[PDB]
């Protein structure tokens, strides 16, 4: 009866508009709406197919280092590459240390904001915020003092009178249900996370060339050139800078950012019951270590009807079942072709239209599996490792419910996991993880070079005739990202991407299923119709892209 | 005292010149925010949403009219009356142009905002131009790279603040501290490049011993930039040609996403 | 009369023996001695008078910069040169930069565990620890969890059975009489002041081009050229990069450094009582900011009998009756000439005769001023600010005499400032005021360049005939040091460094009299000589350098 | 789990060599102690002093024999018997080769341990003189430098450690990873060099746009090092020359402290 439209949504990468229908308090239908495109797809054709990756990495530099490894991998699966180890050690180093610094940037700089009231904030006593940590972290950064002087910085900021980013939030709304301490306490956190997050990206830095968009692939392998002796390259002393980074990322890790989740989710107990965004999960295997592209430290997989015993593990990039159920639909798109098209023949040619209810209503594509939607990103990975019965992954996951029940006396089931707040679990129990998936492969690859193995790249034979196709996976910060190449006489004649958060913020697709955020909107409470924060609570819990999605 | 107030607006961006803020260290992205500048405007970071969000920037343009720093991110897309990129139901170019009225500078963030960028290559789908383009009447800074190195927008702004006046610029509108040279004529394998020492694949023995890399298709012969001075992240000795890998040409128009990565320079 | 030796002393530059006569369990006489001698005066000789500030830097890296800019200053002393304003502005951030490194170092690294006992660190309550310095300091890095996190650190280094460095230390002596908590605190403090120590020293790197050892200087001016467009120079970008490390210093100094220095002497009030060195005192004054080197921040002076109301200023480099004063004998050296020299005349020709209590015993001279011993050094230059009634250094005293207060109940009187503890509370003071001196000078350097002038260097007229005399101050951070060149037709002809640990650590003089260390020694109780910590305590007051005394 | 030991010995030193741990940052000097080696002796940082300190020499010599890496900072003064650097009573000679003979490794950290260094130039008034030929017949690694970056002593202390042999040495067994160009052969300034941009003095237009230091007495064509890449303090763009200040030579026999600072360099 009553439509709102939230336009834009911010605290995303990217153009993004949401629209609901609101009956008696309750949202009953809703919308996702890409809203800029660039045809990244096209401005790729025709192109040698060594050049792509560092082309499509300029999909997105929130997740930076995504688009270009999963080109180059598209492109080493058209021409049936094994990729050395070596670089395989250092493409894993640089997705986990991205997705570390990614994934806290989520969690606090985009997301803290929705369920912190900085204005509370100011009202705290910073004694009584740093004993409520007692017992409960061991951080060393959770003095009065510290707190103390976070809440005077906040304090001259609102008195300055210009609040800046922070100016004409949903400050005193009534869903915003923290104390004053512990609102203190994550905007403490939020300010250390910074330090955590430019950490993690050094790590990048050291290996990729810069961060945002790394520049040391290739289709065949990497650029880093490793010579323990040598001046100017990859030796030693750059190993060591390297892995005084990744030693500075675990702390700020396991005792803020994994203890936070759980104090978010004390206060916030019905976020367990709400926001569900589909009964279908996907997740690829992640982090290969061995010559073979295999050999993934993390597994995948595909679940239905929110089942765990359905899970059905994948442990190939090449696995023909996963290549073949993918597809995706403009039906309610705003591309010519509306038929569900699979990627090494999906086409992208512009058809705006307008918005349309009934109609078209986003650049964003709809993918289906096998006919299903489906939603990808952490909580999909994390089910899939659950499902796996990965030990790591339990004991993670069991370290935040502990915590959980240490502050509310009540525990978390694994269904409540299909939920705003099991989302964001996910992403957190995945940032965690990741920090072994660093220290083991930083070790890898120290060993491998004393067995004298120096190997970084295979010069790829690219035939001047003939079609070759080739799909290169990878399980991103957001979910299943997906490049899909063709080549005819030596360059591009296809591409197409299907990226995490165009499984997720797809629209109404061929069969008019809606996608997960659409989905994850149905009964969700309005307290304003006017300032939706519960619509925007459960759309970040995905943690949107929208550069990504349309591409 | 009162902080110098900006308004950020994206186009079609990656988000990745804004993602640079994150990386820098002087100032970090913190004190930026808390002690540097009054960033009045950013969707990446703002608390506010939708119709809050939009009531922020109408009150930043009013309150602080003449004298704001307009950031603007992203290539403009021109092609079918402005539809490649909508914000709360309105062309791109309609937000970017009334911004711009009154702005006391206008800093293009990016290759993109500086001339086009990747998303204006090839066929170039959108229409997507530089920033400049759009604004034809007003003198635009012109910081590029994709994205460049967070300071040299950093320093830009902070010469505004502390001397009153744009930092130098060249014909280009770049500012020259960054800008001013050719990547090639301060770079430090230039000496290889003398002596003929060429890295001929990534991995070969020239390679590893860290030799010029022209011959895998290095543009720092004709691309403007500090990348191999400034270099990125602070952590000391991070380009790209010094982590093995030829210079893409990713500052310059007419170099970065037009020719191929392992195009020579003096190849058309 | 027992005699014990210290040979090596520790915690320390260079090689400093120490020797004591003891009766009644109190030294009642003692002697220091030097032990190594490079000759660096004359390795300098006959040079070029632009090539030895480069050389004679090498004096010691400890101090480094020190050295560097006294050298310059002597011969643009000579030369008759005016430092442009930049020049000055850019030397001044660096000694002071570098200055407050230097003392952190000396107070944690060098002399804390003297006063300091980590093994009974490790049966402390780090709960409690935290709790008694509440209202005491708002440093945020003082939570029970850091110092949990400090005292694993020992258990587990303690529990390896290398403590190495640590090892054989004078855990459990009697003297030894902080409580097991304010050891933990001042053990965490210790850990802290390294990252605090790193910052000062990336502010000399970016203005130096490296340190230890800065290479930016010249005689004339610096090697800093600034363009604020130009690239690969000192630009803007630099400048703020540089002021952001200075931003990084003045918390850990006020809330750690200025608050530790307080509570050592609440633990050991009656280390105010007893290390008197002298009963004279000079000073230079420093950080010149006009275009003439002079306009200093930090005045200087000569205070005599201990009274300050005797206090003669001294505002210029150039003044005539410091000059005129300053003499140096080897008549219990190592050295042939025995009788006083002033340093444009001064010789040093070695003469090894080995120990002799009656003769010669050390390679350090023994400087005088008109006749008289006196001691350099933070006390000394805090006894002459006080007594021109400097109002920063009176505030910046009395704050660490409050925190006393506050926890003893007592106060401190300028007359108990003559003692091992004054002498640390005299450089603690300098290491707070040298915060401001860094503002300051950054913010003129930013304003200098503003208003055009970009002026940093004047080519020195070196006329290839001729005889010139030139001397160059410095308040360096353990004293006044003096650099003295004659130029003889273009070439250096005699080179004299007469350095703050030379008037300290001389031995017997002309007339006999010992130097402030053998003095300071008379008095002191020893509870075992076999491990005489109350000596090593009051020698290391006065932050001793060997490679600078000797050179 | 058990760290490797080290023993320190501080010959004829200005101390700049310790000093320059303290400014690592992989590691940090406070993780190199407590984490990476156990420092069975070091003077400048031992609790103990005196008597004491030398049982812990003593102890850590025949425990650890066979087994310790030694590093000496400092020149050896061998005029006049040893006389000019005595500690407990005895020439340093000695207490070196004392300590050498127990040595798995053998390191001279800095010029002045490496070849002599500033002590022993001019007229060499102590005749100082190198490690190496203190110790004939034993293997010593040179890391020279005024001083060198630290990270030159710990990547090799660290390959040591970690592959269980010394790095790769060139002919003066210098590490090739640090010392194995000229600083000249990887220099930014390069193609300021070429093309004939010199600063001609300190203050001047060319020296302001940082233009080639090779006529202000830059010694990058005669030393090796790796100044100009690793640079200084893991800062970024700090050496030497960046600042604006030719190379002195410090790491190279014969150049630092024997040539003027404005004395012109050979160039190969
Ligand atoms: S690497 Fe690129 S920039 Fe550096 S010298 Fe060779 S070609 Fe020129
Ligand atoms: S002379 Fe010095 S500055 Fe000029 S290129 Fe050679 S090394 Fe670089
Ligand atoms: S590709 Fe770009 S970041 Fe610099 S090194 Fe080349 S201009
Ligand atoms: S003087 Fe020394 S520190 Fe490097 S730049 Fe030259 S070798
Ligand atoms: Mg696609
Ligand atoms: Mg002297």
């Amino acid at each position: 009866s009553q439509r709102i439209t939230i336009d834009p949504v911010t605290r995303i990468e990217g153009h993004l508009r949401i629209d609901c229908e609101i009956e008696n308090g309750v949202v009953s239908k809703a919308w996702a709406s890409g809203t800029m495109w660039r045809g990244m797809e096209e401005i790729v054709k025709n192109r040698d197919p060594r050049d792509a990756w560092m082309i499509v990495q300029r999909i997105c530099g929130v997740c930076t280092t995504t688009h270009a490894i999963s080109s180059v991998r598209a492109a080493e699966s058209a021409l049936n590459i094994d990729v050395p180890v070596n670089a395989q050690y250092i493409r894993n180093i640089i997705l986990a240390a991205h997705t570390t610094h990614d994934h806290i940037v989520h969690f606090y700089q985009l997301s803290a904001l929705d369920w912190v009231d900085i204005t509370s904030a100011l009202k705290a006593d910073p004694a009584k915020a740093s004993a409520m940590l007692n017992g409960v972290s061991t951080w060393h950064l959770n003095s009065a003092e510290e707190f103390t002087k976070v809440q005077n910085k906040i304090k001259d900021l609102v008195a300055s009178g210009q609040l800046g980013i922070f100016a004409n939030g949903c400050w005193g709304h009534p869903a915003m249900q923290l104390p004053p301490e512990v609102n203190l306490i994550a905007v403490a956190h939020y300010l250390q996370a910074l330090e955590c997050q430019r950490d993690a990206n050094r790590v990048v830095a050291l290996l990729g060339g810069k961060t945002p968009h790394i520049q040391n692939l290739a289709v065949g392998g990497v650029a880093n050139p490793i010579n323990l002796d040598g001046l100017g390259v990859l030796n030693l002393e750059r190993l060591m800078y390297i892995k005084s980074f990744i030693d500075k990322l675990s702390d700020f890790v396991e005792q803020v950012y994994k203890v936070d989740t759980a104090v978010i989710a004390a206060f916030y107990p019905e976020w367990l019951e709400r926001g569900q965004g589909a009964v279908n999960y996907l997740s690829a295997p992640e982090f290969p270590t061995d010559g073979k592209n295999g050999s993934f430290l993390f597994p995948g997989g595909y679940i239905t009807d929110a089942d765990l015993s359905t899970y059905r593990p994948i442990t190939s990039h090449s696995d023909e079942y996963l290549i073949k159920g993918i597809q995706e639909s403009a039906k309610h798109a705003w591309y010519k072709d509306e038929a569900p098209q699979a990627p090494w023949e999906g086409t992208t040619v512009p058809d705006y239209t307008g918005w349309s209810d009934d109609g078209k209503y986003s650049w964003v594509k709809a993918p289906t599996f096998y006919g299903k939607t489906v939603e990808v990103g952490p909580l999909a990975n994390m089910l899939c490792k659950l499902a796996a019965k990965r030990e790591s992954t339990h004991a993670k996951l069991n370290e935040i419910v502990a915590i959980y029940t240490k502050l509310t006396g009540k525990t978390i089931e694994v269904a409540q996991l299909h939920s705003t707040l099991g989302r964001i679990i996910g992403r957190t129990v995945h940032c965690c993880e990741l920090q072994n998936v660093l220290q083991d492969q930083y070790n890898a690859l120290i060993v491998n070079i004393g067995k004298g193995d120096h190997t970084t790249f295979v010069k790829p034979d690219i035939p001047a005739t003939g079609e070759f196709k080739g799909v290169g996976f990878l399980e991103a910060p957001r979910g299943m990202l997906s490049h899909w190449m063709v080549i005819k006489d030596g360059i591009i004649s296809n591409y197409q991407a299907v990226v995490p958060s165009t499984w997720n913020s797809g629209p109404r697709n061929f069969n008019d299923e809606v996608g997960p955020y659409e989905r994850s909107l149905v009964g969700t409470p309005i307290a304003d119709p006017n300032k939706p924060l519960e619509v925007v609570r459960t759309i970040h819990s995905f943690d949107p892209c929208m550069s990504c999605a349309v591409h | 005292p009162q902080r110098p107030p900006v308004i950020w607006i994206g186009a079609q961006e990656c988000t990745g010149c804004t993602e640079s803020l994150l990386r820098a260290t002087h100032p970090t992205v913190e004190n930026l925010v808390l002690e540097t500048i009054s960033l009045e405007y950013h969707e990446v970071l703002s608390a506010a949403f939708g119709h809050q969000v939009e009531e922020n920037k109408h009150n930043a343009l009013e309150k602080y009219k003449g004298q704001y720093v307009l950031v603007v991110d992203g290539s403009i897309p021109l092609k079918d009356n402005g539809i490649y990129c909508m914000v709360a139901g309105e062309p791109i170019v309609d937000h970017i142009r009334r911004a711009a009225e009154g702005a006391a500078a206008i800093i293009a963030i990016g290759s993109c905002a500086a001339w086009g960028g990747v998303a204006a290559a090839g066929v170039n789908p959108t229409g997507a131009v530089g920033l400049q383009e759009v604004l034809p009447g007003k003198t635009i800074i012109n910081i590029p790279g994709c994205p460049p190195n967070p300071h040299n927008f950093l320093a830009t702004v902070a010469h505004i603040i502390t001397y009153g006046k744009p930092p130098k610029l060249d014909a280009k509108n770049r500012p020259t501290f960054a800008y001013g040279r050719l990547i090639h004529e301060h770079c430090e394998r230039r000496p290889h490049f003398d002596a003929g020492r060429f890295a001929k694949e990534f991995g070969d023995e020239g390679h590893r011993e860290g030799w010029c890399l022209y011959h895998l298709g290095c543009k720092g012969p004709e691309t403007y930039g500090n990348c191999s001075t400034l270099q990125f992240c602070d952590v000391g000795g991070v380009w790209p040609v010094a982590i093995g890998h030829p210079c893409y040409g990713c500052n310059e128009e007419g170099i970065g996403f037009h020719k191929g990565i392992h195009q020579l320079a003096h190849v058309e």
